């Protein structure tokens, strides 16, 4: 809000333009994990006890946030591809009851109405890109989704994609909010924007951008295949860093 | 060579910066990234009470000889006026080549120009310096933010890239804190957000009080007596040799600014030029300076053991619980008291926390460069007090060995002064090194 | 022989320029075509701040010269005016033989004309050269394209197949930039597309500023301390011997265009004629020069590795993630200071990365011919920003070893000047090598 | 566009009338291969994530390019031999629907009305060339298909080719998009002219320009039979280059 602060984050931004590296790879990280379980906290703001899902839904609410939608295989990110809450609310079918402050908000959060309890994964778009000046690996957020990952008979995930959220409209109000990190520590002393920077989020690599915009599901259809090409993912990502490793025999043993 | 005396030129190198593997019980991510950083002049000891008081003299000498120089309490009006000499009007800031004033005998108007900046105890009779009014002015001047594309004084200088065309009405937002003086003695400080108009926009004027906080020792310390400590921790003449405490990150600033005016105005050289001054130690220089420039030293000493073959304790942490002399001293002990690291450094973890530039930001490693790092944020008056926390590293007397170990955060406010958190004041060597290693 | 100082004859050969195997994790194509290039002299070490601090000290003198000229701002009329000595009406440009000016003691208008083009800090009081008045203004000769066929004068002469009969009303477009300098003082380049009417159509004039920009210590490097850096890596007396880094590819240009010059000044000799000048290295020159004209010699070292056989380093790039000074070195090191290759050039890959005259374009390779090829594209104001992307090649102390690799091709705009960006000024050698290998 | 522009890109020209060697080969890629896969982009414009098909398409549109059609067997470029978008049109019932712009354009682009990702491979002619002044073999790109790899019920290719694509018209709306290039990478860093230029459409030879103007197809019917064909002619041409090889020897071994 200070110049001083606008400065800082502008010299905080990653410019990212022109860089011989942009490998943009999409995960999904399962909250299940006790790394990623910072996202079931009650949906109810209640202070400020908030996973993701409550703060996004609060400020979508309030027309205070500008984000986009799904694509079902692609993401255009465009000024006229903006998603419509009537999209979002018919999705199951929530009521209107438009309130009396209008300007403030049109649409009452409806207590447990948003579904923060049932989401139990998380996709997310990270951007490794090398630098032009220091080359140093680094990573930029730029989009996530909440997937509606619901329970039918047969306990399949039976996902719907609510939205894209990029990650720069959403900086703002995230640097403020600095919930609890790990359960044996318990001390709000990381927002979650230090999450999300510092790449905390483990989970496994569902599809990156290839030329045949391909998927994971491709493969073979075992939860093994999927392990498998996570795996090898990971680790071809880890071998691009080390491929400029030039520190090699170090022991100085006989 | 100048080669300033208390100094050791730590040489340039790389250091993981950080610990991998993570205590689970403490339940931190502990994340590392490589940095490396260049040559520097850091000083072997914490800044003991000696030098401090060294700089509140000098602070307070001035102070009386402004007061004195004052026509309405005293006006010997020394200064120097036009005709300096060979037919100079310079201006007359401050004389100092003036006889220097004189205890007991003087005039009335001397008496009472001394006594203004000092301090007399109703209930006690003890006569001491002033906290409100040993203020230090000083000018540091941001050559960083002024070279930045962005700010150039030519807007068409701004952006390189000749695709989009430049608008001399550029609106381009400014930051400047200059604590100006007022006539009622309260010294304000405010910020200025003037759209960037001549090179004044990049330099910051600061006037902050410097008296160490002795009552730090106190309002930190519940239930416990400290009486014989915040008395005269500073004023014990036999409290020399012992790091100052207290000491606000302001202050710590203000203070060396003042060692930095010291090396210029002593040892006439002009062939120094723009030869760099002195400031606060950056984390990863801190750090980088602390390990050795060595991954697998976790502490700043060869062995990865707090004790020696003797079971002797080096570093004046907390070592067991409820024992702070364990290893010999309670309070902050005397420097170079310990083994030193074979690097120069004294008590490099242990003693008093050492304040460090970078602010803090729980970003931190991740979010700087990899070539002499450093975070720099001069908030300004009307900011959240969570982003005026400076980052401090060490471990002091009070913290246990998790945190006396070199690669650990560990938060401060920029504005308090505790009781464990002393500061160096480090520089940058222009050093043409050979290498051929 | 002239055999200019610091230079390096480097004869005639053959290279695969390129690498056939390609990185899979890069995921390039690493295209790679056979090329093969002449002879001519390169100079050993990359153009240091001292000699870009003589060119910045000739330029700062004709321009103070040129100001103590004016009539207004002196008037000392030294020039060269009609009836030299042997009645000789030359045109008085400037005068250089005149007493050089004397500091301290001059006229108050001599002192107001020389200090015109310096610059005083309002804040910090320090007096240095003015970035935007220090301009050079040449002249060069487009050689290649006013012999071209159809950028003959005569139109009969543009077309040798008889068939088709020339129309004289022939329509062919030009260009032609020529910065001129208007009243205001603020040098506006443009770019003229006259048809084509005489010789005049294929000479380029430029007016650049030339001081390096310093800033460029801080602009690329984000979120990191390089004080010690921008204020004075020029300025040090003691960084003599350091390659100089921030030079857009303009100021390359008019550097070289400088040397050539002062070489054609010095050393009278009407027997050279036509002699060659200097220019920029071309991209297969410059590879050709460092990879020895070897196949197998992926870098310009006779092994294969980056370590000797006592693990030493040679080249200051970065050895590893985050270790700059693993190979003992942070910034752009001293010239000369590791092995150099046999073939005579020092630092060919490491230190700061080298200016070349081709522009890029990604075809590159495949896109010139295969003697001393060269791609030129002066490209001329009105023109997108992605055009004006000179190549730059040899690794720098930022790159890690991957880019040092003489085989790799890097982006570049011609506008702007990094911190890791030196160059060389090379010339081509009119050689009567015998062969008879 | 710029004059400066223009020049550079005249003297870019390669000048073949008068060469010793102009062996015109037709070769067919396939886009399921990696190398080739830059062309299964969605068909909408989405900004700049196009593949050659989408903006080929786009541009015949607006009347800003000029084209040529297809003769089942031969390959004639004449001007009163120009393919009506019309036909184009009604090779399968595109309704028209004329837009008011006019000028702008006659027909409105059907969003997926267009068979971007239903093509799976690409005709191109490339003339092999050698040169009078610097004797280096280089190819020149002339003409391209994008054939209707269409899927019946026995899975037959059903090409229908659409019509002749002439590479020097199409060469000034390519060399401004630049997308991406190889998955591993994911750069924008190189054109698609750069790709045509460089030559990294690797595929196999359907038919050359021969004297009885015949294909591969009258030999034997095994696509083994196409396999060992193609791989004749590229080893030909393979050994054409080799035949002015004078460096043998080079060992220096005993
Ligand atoms: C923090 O900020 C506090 C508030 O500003 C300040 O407190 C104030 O002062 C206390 C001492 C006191 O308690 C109270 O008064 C209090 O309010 C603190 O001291 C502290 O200040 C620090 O930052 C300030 C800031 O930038 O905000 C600094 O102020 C700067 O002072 C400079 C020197 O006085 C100013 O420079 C010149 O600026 C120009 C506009 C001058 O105005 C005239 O302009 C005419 C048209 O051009 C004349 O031709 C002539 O032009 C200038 O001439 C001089 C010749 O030397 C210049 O070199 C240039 O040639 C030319 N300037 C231009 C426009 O290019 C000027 N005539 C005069 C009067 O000389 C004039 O205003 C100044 O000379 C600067 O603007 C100002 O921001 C402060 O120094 C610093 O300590
Ligand atoms: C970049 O371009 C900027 C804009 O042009 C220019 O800036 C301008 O100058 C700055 C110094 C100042 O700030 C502003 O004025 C600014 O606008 C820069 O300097 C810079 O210029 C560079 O490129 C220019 C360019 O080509 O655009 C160069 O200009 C050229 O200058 C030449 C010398 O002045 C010109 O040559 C002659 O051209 C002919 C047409 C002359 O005109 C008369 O023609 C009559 C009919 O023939 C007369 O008979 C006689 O003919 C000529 O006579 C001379 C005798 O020496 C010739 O040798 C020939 O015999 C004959 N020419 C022909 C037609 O064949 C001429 N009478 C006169 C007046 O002598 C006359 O105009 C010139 O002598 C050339 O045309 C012109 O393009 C610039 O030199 C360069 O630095
Ligand atoms: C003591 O400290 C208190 C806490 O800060 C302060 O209290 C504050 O003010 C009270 C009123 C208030 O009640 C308090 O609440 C509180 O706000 C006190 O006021 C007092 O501090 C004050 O006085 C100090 C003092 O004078 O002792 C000030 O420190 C001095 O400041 C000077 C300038 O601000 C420094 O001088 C430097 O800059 C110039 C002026 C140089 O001095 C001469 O300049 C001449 C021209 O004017 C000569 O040309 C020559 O300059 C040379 O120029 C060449 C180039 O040509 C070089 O570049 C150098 O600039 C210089 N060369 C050298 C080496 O001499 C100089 N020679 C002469 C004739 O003396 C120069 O000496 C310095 O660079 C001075 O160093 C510094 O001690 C304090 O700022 C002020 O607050
Ligand atoms: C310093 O640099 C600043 C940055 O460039 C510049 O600032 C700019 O201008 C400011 C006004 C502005 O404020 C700034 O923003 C910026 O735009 C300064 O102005 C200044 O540069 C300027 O002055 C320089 C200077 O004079 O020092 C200029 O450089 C000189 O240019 C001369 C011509 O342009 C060069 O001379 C060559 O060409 C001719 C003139 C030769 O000189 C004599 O010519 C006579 C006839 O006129 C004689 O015949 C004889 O010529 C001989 O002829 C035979 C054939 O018969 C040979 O072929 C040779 O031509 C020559 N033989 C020899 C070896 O002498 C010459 N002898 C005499 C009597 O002197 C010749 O000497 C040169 O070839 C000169 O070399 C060069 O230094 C700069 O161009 C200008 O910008
Ligand atoms: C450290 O803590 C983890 C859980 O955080 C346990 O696995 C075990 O206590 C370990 O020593
Ligand atoms: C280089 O990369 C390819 C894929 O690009 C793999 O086959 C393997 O990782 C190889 O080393
Ligand atoms: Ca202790
Ligand atoms: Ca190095």
């Amino acid at each position: 809000l200070s110049n001083r602060a606008q400065e800082f984050n502008r010299r905080l931004t990653q410019k990212t333009d022109n860089a011989p590296w942009r490998r943009v790879v999409y995960r999904r990280v399962d909250l299940m994990e006790e790394s990623n379980a910072v996202l079931y906290y009650p949906p109810r703001p209640i202070g400020d006890r908030k996973n993701l899902f409550s703060t996004i839904f609060g400020l979508i609410n309030s027309n205070s946030l500008d984000v986009y939608e799904y694509l079902d295989g692609f993401e255009a990110f465009t000024d006229q591809y903006k998603i419509k809450f009537q999209e979002f609310l018919d999705r199951f079918g929530i009521y209107y009851q438009p309130s009396t402050n209008k300007n403030a908000e049109l649409f009452k959060v409806a207590d447990s109405d948003i579904p923060s309890a049932e989401v139990k994964a998380y996709y997310v778009k990270e951007e490794w890109y090398f630098t032009p000046t220091n080359s140093d690996v680094d990573i930029k957020i730029q989009a996530i989704c909440p997937i509606m990952t619901g329970q039918d008979e047969f306990g399949e995930v039976r996902n719907q994609p609510l939205f894209w959220i990029p990650y720069e409209n959403i900086r703002p109000y995230i640097a403020r909010e600095r919930v609890m990190l790990s359960s044996l520590n318990n001390t709000r002393n990381s927002t979650i924007d230090d999450f999300f920077r510092l790449n905390l989020y483990k989970g496994d690599i569902v599809k990156t951008e290839n030329l045949h915009n391909r998927a994971l599901a491709e493969y073979c259809p075992t939860p093994d295949s999927m392990k498998m090409e996570s795996k090898r993912i990971d680790k071809e990502l880890q071998g691009f860093r080390d491929g400029l490793f030039v520190t090699q025999d170090t022991t100085w043993m006989k | 060579e100048p080669s300033p005396f208390g100094m050791i030129q730590v040489p340039r190198g790389s250091i993981v910066l950080g610990n991998k593997e993570a205590d689970s019980l403490w339940g931190i991510p502990a994340e590392s990234r490589p940095i490396s950083v260049d040559a520097f002049w850091m000083d072997r000891t914490e800044i003991t009470n000696a030098q401090y008081r060294q700089f509140v003299y000098y602070v307070r000498d001035s102070i009386i000889r402004e007061r004195l120089a004052d026509p309405a309490y005293g006006g010997n009006e020394e200064y120097k006026i036009t005709e300096n000499k060979f037919g100079e009007p310079v201006t007359p800031h401050l004389d100092w080549s003036k006889p220097i004033p004189s205890e007991k005998r003087a005039t009335e108007e001397e008496i009472a120009a001394i006594n203004s900046v000092y301090y007399t105890n109703p209930v006690t009779h003890d006569r001491k310096l002033n906290p409100d009014q040993m203020v230090y002015r000083y000018e540091v001047y941001d050559y960083r933010s002024a070279a930045l594309r962005e700010h150039q004084l030519k807007a068409a200088k701004r952006n390189l890239n000749t695709d989009i065309k430049v608008d001399p009405n550029a609106v381009v937002m400014i930051s400047k804190d200059t604590a100006f003086v007022d006539e009622s003695g309260n010294i304000i400080s405010e910020t200025i957000t003037r759209p960037l108009s001549s090179e004044y926009d990049f330099l910051n004027t600061y006037i902050v009080p410097i008296y160490p906080d002795e009552t730090c020792w106190v309002n930190d310390f519940p239930n416990a007596r400290t009486e014989i400590y915040t008395r005269m921790y500073f004023n014990h003449p036999g409290y020399d040799d012992y790091p100052v405490v207290g000491i606000s990150w302001e202050q710590a600033q203000a203070f060396c600014a003042w060692r930095s005016e010291f090396f210029r105005k002593g040892i006439r050289l002009p062939e120094g030029q723009i030869m760099d001054d002195f400031r606060l130690p950056t984390e990863a220089e801190w750090e980088y300076a602390a390990r050795m420039g060595d991954s697998n030293n976790k502490y700043p000493w060869s062995t990865e053991d707090l004790r020696t073959g003797r079971g002797c304790f080096l570093g004046n942490f907390k070592p067991g619980e409820g024992d702070y002399t364990a290893d010999g001293h309670l309070i902050p002990s005397r420097v170079s008291s310990f083994s030193p690291n074979d690097f120069g450094l004294y008590d490099m973890a242990g003693n008093v926390a050492e304040w460090t530039s970078t602010a803090f930001s729980e970003s931190g490693l991740k979010q700087m460069s990899d070539i002499n790092p450093e975070l720099e944020y001069k908030a300004a008056l009307t900011d959240p007090y969570i982003l005026k926390q400076k980052v401090v590293r060490g471990g002091s007397w009070k913290d246990v060995a998790r945190f006396i170990r070199s690669a650990t955060r560990s938060h401060e406010y920029q504005n308090v002064g505790r009781s464990y958190i002393g500061f160096r004041c480090v520089r940058t060597s222009i050093a043409f090194s050979s290498g051929k290693a």
